[PDB]
Parts: structure tokens; C-alpha cells; sequence
């Protein structure tokens, strides 16, 4: 979530 | 009576019938399987999926590529994926249609008579040939000389022939291809921040980079000019809507078919490879060679290329050497437009390989009729 | 005048000094401010989900907590080392060391990487590492006292996942734990009552047909629960990331494609060295169960049924009781190595010309 | 007032004192260089490996052979390998030990001419000389007369004598002694499914033909029955623990070597050459060459080369003529034999090259000497 | 990988 | 190839 796209 | 070709290269299948400027079933050769079991009844729910259908249902199917660099991996996957092909996008039996494949060089004879058995056993076909990659990008070409320089999504090789008669001892193959060039454009974006680790991400990443992604001359003046200014940053939307941006990573993955190190490998770069093999045959068809190399196959369809293949090999070898590249626009279907012409021809007939003969012969006889 | 040591991890701190065996503090990083052992109410934030960092500002508070309340010491220009994932985006390092550098000067800090930490920690050269946090979990291989730094694996379930897990289990028995609290003694009772099956159809028969294997576990409140298939399953779900949501092989199958990416030459020396780091490493049968499963998955890929040489493999897996610490303990022997010469640091010159660019002199 | 010999092959070197009969400290001769830039600090790294330290630890360094087919392409690591062999598996000076080169028939002046320069002025030894593998190979066995086949790793040759006075315009020499045959084995490896592309898998494709490849008699009779029979199919370990199976590659590399078509060649096997050198000489040596005619070299060390080589020169040779090749066992070491009896017999003292010499004439007095 | 050995 | 020319 914290990966500015995925995660 | 007509022939076809299907040239099932690990990126995608292209399949078609001969006397044909361009083939009919440009399809991804990808085999998806559902995650999850499954409750719905009545509306689709099957146990496997193949084709644009994975693609487009790709966030929930796990995917498989059953080949890889080439060699066969899952026979089943591939049986299936041929039985879509012929039933499916064809529509055509095989049973009243020979049929011609493609393979790659230096690969396992027990695949490729395993291919052929199953081709003969299975599908019924009166006749089964196979040839490199690499003759039907020449023939389409319409040439009768040079060297060829193939990229495929599994492999990537250059082979030299003069007025037909080919020099294996100067065929160079490496394992280079568009995969290792996705895990490393996934591993400098999570170096950014971006995460891509599925196999559906995978494809996003593929599609990144058959859209944006380029060559230049001067590797440092770029990471420089990208370090010091963003005029090189570029834009991507995803299915999501969150837009992202890329910087320097767009021509630094090509680098790794430049310069292997990147990735690990110790072989060199495909123009070092080039002058080797073009150095291993003799001066006087070098002397040709230089002047005419052809490109073909996907992983070469980045923007300048053409120019750093030119400037590599200018100065690895002399200065009076012209040199020019052969770089078309209608290179990824380079292969199946030449099966289609040597199916075309006449005098190839006489070579087709038939059922009686595989029958009496066994499979050890494709390694004599053919190359 | 000895460096200081501080590994910040997804929810735990452990700080000591440049030699020290056993860590001289160790507090959640979970957060006037209450960041700190304080824990035992306010809110409850814990920014570090995984090796990112979401809220700089709070990681500041900590960290000034940390060397204001814990440590007696406000330096400018005392070396300090850290440690980070391998592949963490480069922006959170890049904040880490401005915030360490201004907000203190702490000249030279050398941020490392906690499989190399740990390696050193165990006094090795060769050997491949699997650290497994709270948050995410990796594995680096090494030959010889050198790095490869092209067969590093990430892998973003460990933890805090089995944790919701579990927690989705109970609820589904219908315990349910919905409130922010209760966190820790969930987690308490996972590292409790927690162990991976050498035998998962032994284990799920043994489940359905005994009574045994059901444990009653009491809480805080005074309430009691009961604990069943989940005290075996949670390690499935750790070892089973489909089961999870995420697509991939899972830890065994991982290792082992990481492995035979590498050279041929030196698969044996990797076989035969195999360490691990972090609590969730620890779960009992993890080690036995993860060689069988190495083991197995060599027999079927490259033997494809041929038993008449496989005991000639000769695998060797590593573990200790101080791989809670590894990561520290390396960190520690590293900082006592390094203190002498300050080139090898970044000290706090030469940061305002091209500070971020001298820390890309870490990894080319 | 000893002496010393460093026999520098194109795969291997093998150095020692004179005076024995077996060498002394024989190792490869290649250098290792680290490609997975950046380390763990602390332990340590070196810049570069070389002798059996490379062979040990390769999987992260990248080989090099400073020599390709008799010729040297880098002078730095020749250096190093030199000065490795002299200071390291001797521990000697060679300020005060007159050495001793070895070199193929035809090679580079330029090439012997730096060879001299190095070993004169960055060793400060008080003299040394070159000389002929052939010559050296003879003198190991003792007889005086007849024809010398040598094959090393990288390149190959023959060369007659007879009573001491050598025939140079029916020297022969080739490039197919192991380096050509390594990569066709590693050619029909990939055609069999395995593949061996870097430098460790050179080395070891390098150990398993040496364990297990052997010449056959004929070659078609020997396809035909491995291809029906698999009684010939052998395996292989790996370092990892894998096996491998080989079958009729052990019989086409041999046949590489003697039909270098499959290689992309056009000369003549090693019979047809050896043949013709044969030829260009008179009648009487002529016959007395055939009697007498010896094979040295690693490559010679093939399981059946003798009676295969002997039958071919019978079959393209006429009748009355008897053959009676020789290959006697540790003939891989006959030119260190051969240059340690040279240098123990007190005549060939006076043929020194000294230092006063290079200094006064430069190295060019090397030609004049030989 | 797919190489029955190496790769 | 090292022959200054062929090969
Ligand atoms: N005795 C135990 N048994 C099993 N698991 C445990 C035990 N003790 C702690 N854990 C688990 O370990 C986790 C804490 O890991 P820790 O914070 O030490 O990793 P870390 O060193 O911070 O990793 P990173 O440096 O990558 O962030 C907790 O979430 C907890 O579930
Ligand atoms: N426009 C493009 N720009 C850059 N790369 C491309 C482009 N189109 C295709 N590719 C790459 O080419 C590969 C397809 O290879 P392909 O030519 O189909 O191999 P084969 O000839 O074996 O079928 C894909 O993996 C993709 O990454
Ligand atoms: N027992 C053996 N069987 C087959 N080949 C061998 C054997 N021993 C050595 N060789 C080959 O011989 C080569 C060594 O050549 P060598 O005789 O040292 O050349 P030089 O005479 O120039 O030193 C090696 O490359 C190796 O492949
Ligand atoms: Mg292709
Ligand atoms: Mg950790
Ligand atoms: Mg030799």
C-alpha cells in the first residue's frame, strides 16, 4: 500500500 | 491444399496460412490457471484459459509461459495451446493442411523430435517441417546473403550466411531476451518505489516497455542529463488511474542487452558478439557481411538501436568498412512472412517431410531432412 | 567516544553502542508523544507497516525519544550506522540520512543492509541469508566475502500478515478482536501458542480426529479463548502466500530458484551454509520443515524420482537463539571494525555539494 | 650456479629447478578477475587471482587466458603469472638463476623479442635462452632422429630431425590442440540439452573430456553402434551434485580434431599434414622417419590415438614401409624433461644468451643466437 | 534453468 | 584473432 502504486 | 506456418516464439504465436503479406492469429502463447476454485455455474468458470482471454482476465488467473529461451518447458500447455490455435483462431483442421514450425538454433533435439512426434501422433498432419527463425527473416527480406540478428522474447542470435551456404561454426545464441530486461525494469522501479512482483504486473511491465522505452549514444551524457534535469520523465496511466512517472530507467534497460553486467551475466553485448562471429568466418564474405546485417524478431524495435549498433560495431572494426543496418518496420512478423514465402515455393515441397516416413523412420529422421 | 548502533525495524528498536553482544534496549516502535517503552491512551500509529516509513515526523519523535529519554547523548558528529531492506526505495534512506544529518550532525553513518549485518554477526564469509521480520523478509546469498547483488529476493508477507491472518481465523470461529487493541496480545499469543507441521496432512488429520492440539489461551480482560487448526495453519499461510492473496512460490521453492540462478560452483557452498534472522524466523519446526521441503523440491525438479543419490546432498542448515539480534550484533562488530577509518562513513561534510550522491558510493 | 626452466604453455605453465626428472610446480596459467562489483567490507577482497586459487574460487571471477594458440595478447598477466610461479610456489630469486624459455616453431619475433626484453630487464637474471617444445620433447626420450607431434592446449605442430640437423621447410603447425575441441564439446552439449557457456563451465567441460572422452578407430562404425546400443552412454558429477550422461561426443571431438570441417576449417588432419611434412623431405629420412615418429602433449594423452594415427598413416602411405608410432606415458611432461636435460648438459652452456649481449646488441640478438 | 542442468 | 591480421 505504501509503494505509491501496488502494495 | 494450401500450406501454413505457426512460429510459436515465447513472446507470442504467429500463426497463418501461406501466399499471405501478413499473418491472421498474432496471439499471446501464455496458459493461465484460475487462483481460486470457483462457485459459478453456468457462466464460463473453465480450468484453464489461453490467448487474448488470459490478457484481458489476468487479475485473478495465474500465468505460465510454457516455453522459455526456446525450449519446450510444459508439453501439455503447449498441446493446448496449438489445439486453440488450430480449433479456435484458424478454424481449420490439420488433418487436410501440412503444417511448418520454427525453432531456434542449438536447441534440444530430444524437443524438437519430441515436437515433431507429438505433432504427428496427435494432430494427424500429412507433413511436419521445421527451420530457423532466422533463413525465413532473410528470405522475407528477399535477400541471399548477410548476417541476421534475431531478438526473440526467449533468445536472442546472429547468424552469418553467404549466397545460402550458412557457417555454423559462426553462429552466436545467447539468453538475452525481453524477460530479463522486465525483471530488471521491475527491479529498478521498485528501486523508485514502484512495486511489480505478480505475473499480471509482469504484463503492465511488458506493456511499459514495448511503449516507452529507448536507446542513445552517450549512456553517461544521458544518466547525466537524466540526473541533473526531468526533461526525460515520462508519464504512464494504469488500469487503476493512478498515474506514474519514469526517468533515466526507460534507456537504462536496454543496457542490459548493451552491457550484461547489469544483470550478472559475463557474456558480452550483442555488438561484441557480432564482430566475434563476423571475425570467426572468412575476410573476404566479412567484407559483405558488414555491409548488409539485417535485423529481425521483437527486442529490437526500440528507437535507435540502429544507430548504437552502427556506432558499436563502427568502432570495433576498421574505418573503410562501410557499414549499413537493415532495420524495417515489419520485422516481428519477419519469420512468418518468410515460412510463408518457402512454403509458396516449389521446389520446397519436395522436402516436405511426410506421415510414412516419421512412421518407418521414427523422429531421428527430422535431424537429416532438415537442418 | 565509541559509534552508536540502531537497526529500525517495521515495529520494533533495539539500540546499544558500537560493541555490545546483547542489545541494551529494545522497545516497540509503536507511538505530548508517547513514543517509546510507554506503551504498556493515545493513538496508535505504527508508521513502519513494512521496511517504508510513512510518517517522517513521527520516526523523528521516536528516534529523538530514543536518544533523549533511553540514551543520555545529543552528538554532532558521532558516527551512527542503520540498516534497511535491500531493494527499499532509495527516497526512504535518502530521508533517513537528511533528517539524522540535520536535525543532528552524526558525521558518517554507512547505512548497511541486515543480511550482511547479520552474516557478520555470525562470523561467516560464504552462505546465503533469509531474514524474516515483521513486515517483509529477504534473502541475499554471498561467496567467498562477496556480495552478488543480482540474486537478492524480496518477499512482502511475514508478520504482520500471519497476524491478520490468524486474526481473520478466530473471527471466522467467531472470536473476534476488532478493536486497535489487542494487537499485542494476539501477537503475544501467536509467538505463545505457534508452531509450523512437519507433516501438514499428519497435522490436519491429527486436528479433525483429536481433541488434542486445542489450547485455551486467556486475555488481559479476564475472558478466555480457545485456539485450535490456526496454531499450525498460520505457518501455512506464512509458507502459502496464495493462501494470503499475494502470487507467489512461497520461501522454500524461492530460495531454491535463487539458488540455482547462481553459478553452479558455488550451489554446494550454499547448500551447505544457510542462516536466518528475525522473530518470525522462530517459529518452532521451521527449520526441519524447510529442509525437508528443500529437499523434496530437489528431488522432484532435478532427480525426477531417482532416490538412489539424493542422500548424497548433504544440506546443512544454520540457526541460533540470538537470531532475535543477528542484525544488531552484526551491526555492532561492523561499527567496532569500521570506527577507525571515516572514509569508509559519510560524514556530515561533503553533504550539502552532492549529499545524496554520495550515498550511491553503498551500491553502484 | 644452477639453473632453472619455466615451460609456458598455452593452458598450463609448469616450472621448477633443473637437474630433476619430473617438474616441480605446474599450475594454469590464467587470471581471474572479480565481475560482482562491491564486497563486504572488513573481510577484505584481492584485485586479481590467479594459479589454482582461480580454478578453486571462479564462480564470481571471470577468467582470462593471456595466451591464445602459442601467442602472447597480454603482457600484465603474463608478468603476474610470472612473477606468481618465481616468488610464490618457489620462493626463489631469480637474480642468481639463469632461466629458461620454451616457445613454438613459428611465432612472433616481435613476440619473442618482448618475451627476452621482460625476462631480461624486470627479473635482473644473469642470462637465459629459448628453444623449440619439439626439440626438448625429443631429447626427453633421447633418440636424436625422427618426427615430433606436439599439441598442447591452444595450438599444435610437427617437426622432423634427423642426426641433429632439423628440416625447417617441412615444419607444420595448426590451432586445434584443446581450445577448438572445448567448444565443440560444448556445442554438442548444448545439442544435447545441457549448456556450458561461461569460463567455470569451460574449465569444467575442460576436466570432463579429460576424464572421459577418447578417440575411436571408426568413427562411423562407432556412431552406428552407440546409436543403436547405449552401452557407451557414461556419466558425469557435478560440483552441485547433478549426474550427466555423454555418449557419442567422445568420439566427435577426436574426429573434430582430425576433420576439422566440423570446425569450419579446410586444412588436413593431423595424418594428412604429418603426411605431407613427411613428403617435402628426402627419400632416406623419409624411411627413417616412419620407423621413428613420436607424439607428446596433453592433447596427445587421448585413449587410442596411437593405433587410430598409425592405421590412418598406413592406409595413406605405401606398403614395406614399417610405422612404429610412439607415445610414451608422461610425454605431457617430455618438454620440461627436455629443457631440464638441456640445461644439465654443460655444453649448452656456452650457448647463454647473458645480459652483457641484450645490453650491448638489444634483444634482437636473440634471432642470432637461436 | 530449463536445461536439464545449467542456465 | 591475436595475429595482428587473420585468425
Ligand atoms: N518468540 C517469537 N516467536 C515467533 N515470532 C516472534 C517471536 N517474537 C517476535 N516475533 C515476531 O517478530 C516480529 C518482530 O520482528 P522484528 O521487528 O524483530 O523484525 P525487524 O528486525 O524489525 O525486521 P526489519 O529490520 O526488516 O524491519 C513480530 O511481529 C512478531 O510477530
Ligand atoms: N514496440 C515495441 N517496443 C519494444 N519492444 C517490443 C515492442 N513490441 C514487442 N516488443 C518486445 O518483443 C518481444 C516479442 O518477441 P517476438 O518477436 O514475438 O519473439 P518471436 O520472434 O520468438 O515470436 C516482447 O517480449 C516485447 O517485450
Ligand atoms: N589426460 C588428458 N586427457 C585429455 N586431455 C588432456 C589431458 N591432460 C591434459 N589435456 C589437455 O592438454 C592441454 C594442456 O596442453 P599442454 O601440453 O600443457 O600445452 P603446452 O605443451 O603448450 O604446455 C589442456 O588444455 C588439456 O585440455
Ligand atoms: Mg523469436
Ligand atoms: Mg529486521
Ligand atoms: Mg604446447
Amino acid at each position: 500500500p505504501a509503494w505509491l502504486a501496488t502494495c | 491444399t494450401t500450406a501454413l506456418v505457426c512460429d510459436n516464439g515465447s513472446g507470442l504465436v504467429k500463426a497463418g496460412f501461406a501466399g499471405d503479406d501478413a499473418p491472421r492469429a498474432v496471439f499471446p502463447s501464455i496458459v493461465g490457471r484460475p487462483r481460486h476454485q470457483g462457485v459459478m455455474v453456468g457462466m464460463g468458470q473453465k480450468d484453464s484459459y489461453v490467448g487474448d482471454e488470459a490478457q484481458s482476465k489476468r487479475g485473478i488467473l495465474t500465468l505460465k509461459y510454457p516455453i522459455e529461451h526456446g525450449i519446450i518447458t510444459n508439453w501439455d500447455d503447449m498441446e493446448k495451446i496449438w489445439h486453440h490455435t488450430f480449433y479456435n483462431e484458424l478454424r481449420v483442421a490439420p488433418e487436410e493442411h501440412p503444417t511448418l514450425l520454427t525453432e531456434a538454433p542449438l536447441n534440444p533435439k530430444a524437443n524438437r523430435e519430441k515436437m515433431t512426434q507429438i505433432m504427428f501422433e496427435t494432430f494427424n498432419v500429412p507433413a511436419m517441417y521445421v527451420a530457423i527463425q532466422a533463413v525465413l527473416s532473410l528470405y522475407a527480406s528477399g535477400r541471399t546473403t548477410g548476417i541476421v540478428l534475431d531478438s526473440g522474447d526467449g533468445v536472442t542470435h546472429n547468424v552469418p550466411i553467404y549466397e545460402g551456404y550458412a557457417l555454423p561454426h559462426a553462429i552466436m545464441r545467447l539468453d538475452l531476451a525481453g524477460r530479463d530486461l522486465t525483471d530488471y525494469l521491475m527491479k529498478i522501479l521498485t528501486e523508485r518505489g514502484y512495486s511489480f512482483v505478480t505475473t499480471a504486473e509482469r504484463e503492465i511491465v511488458r506493456d511499459i516497455k514495448e511503449k516507452l522505452c529507448y536507446v542513445a549514444l552517450d549512456f553517461e551524457n544521458e544518466m547525466a542529463t537524466a540526473a541533473s534535469s526531468s526533461s526525460l520523465e515520462k508519464s504512464y496511466e494504469l488500469p487503476d488511474g493512478q498515474v506514474i512517472t519514469i526517468g533515466n530507467e526507460r534507456f537504462r534497460c536496454p543496457e542490459t542487452l548493451f552491457q550484461p553486467s547489469f544483470i550478472g551475466m559475463e557474456s558480452a553485448g550483442i555488438h561484441e558478439t557480432t564482430y566475434n562471429s563476423i571475425m570467426k568466418c572468412d575476410i573476404d564474405i566479412r567484407k559483405d557481411l558488414y555491409a548488409n546485417n539485417v535485423m529481425s524478431g521483437g527486442t529490437t524495435m526500440y528507437p535507435g538501436i540502429a544507430d548504437r549498433m552502427q556506432k558499436e560495431i563502427t568502432a570495433l572494426a576498421p574505418s573503410t568498412m562501410k557499414i549499413k543496418i537493415i532495420a524495417p518496420p515489419e520485422r516481428k512478423y519477419s519469420v512468418w512472412i518468410g515460412g510463408s514465402i518457402l512454403a509458396s515455393l516449389s521446389t520446397f515441397q519436395q522436402m516436405w517431410i511426410t506421415k510414412q516416413e516419421y512412421d518407418e523412420a521414427g523422429p531421428s529422421i527430422v535431424h537429416r531432412k532438415c537442418f | 567516544s565509541a559509534p552508536i548502533v540502531l537497526d529500525n525495524g517495521t515495529g520494533f528498536v533495539k539500540v546499544g553502542y558500537a560493541k555490545d553482544n546483547f542489545p541494551r534496549f529494545q522497545f516497540p516502535s509503536i507511538v505530548d508523544v508517547m513514543v517509546g517503552d510507554e506503551a504498556e491512551l493515545l493513538q496508535v500509529k505504527y508508521p513502519m507497516e513494512n521496511g517504508i516509513i510513512r510518517d517522517f515526523e513521527e520516526m523523528n519523535q521516536l528516534w529523538d525519544y530514543t536518544f533523549f529519554e533511553k540514551l543520555k547523548i545529543d552528538p554532532r558528529g558521532r558516527k551512527i550506522l542503520l540498516t534497511e531492506p535491500p531493494m527499499n526505495p532509495v527516497a526512504n534512506r535518502e530521508k533517513m540520512c537528511e533528517t539524522m544529518f540535520e536535525r543532528y550532525g552524526f558525521g558518517g553513518v554507512y547505512v548497511a543492509i541486515q543480511a550482511v549485518l547479520s552474516l557478520y554477526a555470525q562470523g561467516l564469509s560464504s552462505g546465503v541469508v533469509v531474514d524474516s521480520g515483521d513486515g517483509v523478509t529477504h534473502i541475499v546469498p554471498v561467496y567467498e566475502s562477496v556480495v552478488l547483488n543480482h540474486l537478492v529476493g524480496r518477499l512482502d508477507v511475514a508478520g504482520r500478515d500471519a497476524t491478520r491472518y490468524l486474526i481473520s481465523l478466530l473471527l471466522r470461529k467467531g472470536y473476534a478482536f476488532n478493536r486497535t487493541a489487542d494487537f499485542e496480545t494476539v501477537r503475544e499469543m501467536k509467538e505463545k501458542l505457534c508452531y509450523v507441521s512437519y507433516d501438514l496432512e499428519l497435522d490436519h488429520k491429527l486436528s479433525e480426529e483429536t481433541t488434542v492440539l486445542m489450547r485455551n489461551y486467556t486475555l488481559p480482560d479476564g475472558r478466555v479463548i480457545k485456539v485450535g487448526s490456526e496454531r499450525y495453519e498460520c505457518p501455512e499461510c506464512l509458507f502459502q502466500p496464495h493462501l494470503v492473496g499475494s502470487e507467489q512460490p512461497g520461501l522454500s521453492e524461492f530460495i531454491f530458484d535463487t539458488i540455482q540462478a547462481a553459478d553452479v560452483d558455488i550451489r554446494k557452498y550454499l547448500y551447505r551454509a544457510i542462516v536466518l534472522s528475525g522473530g518470525s524466523s522462530m517459529y518452532a519446526g521451521l527449520p526441519s520443515r524447510l529442509e525437508k521441503e528443500i529437499k523434496q523440491l530437489w528431488f522432484e525438479r532435478v532427480l525426477h524420482g531417482d532416490p538412489a543419490r539424493l542422500p548424497n546432498f548433504k544440506v546443512k542448515i544454520e540457526d541460533a537463539p540470538r537470531r532475535r539480534h543477528a542484525v544488531f550484533i552484526g551491526g555492532a562488530v561492523l561499527a567496532d571494525i569500521m570506527a577507525q577509518n571515516d572514509h569508509m562513513w559519510v560524514s556530515k561534510a561533503e553533504w550539502e555539494e552532492y549529499g545524496v550522491r554520495a550515498l550511491d558510493k553503498l551500491g553502484p
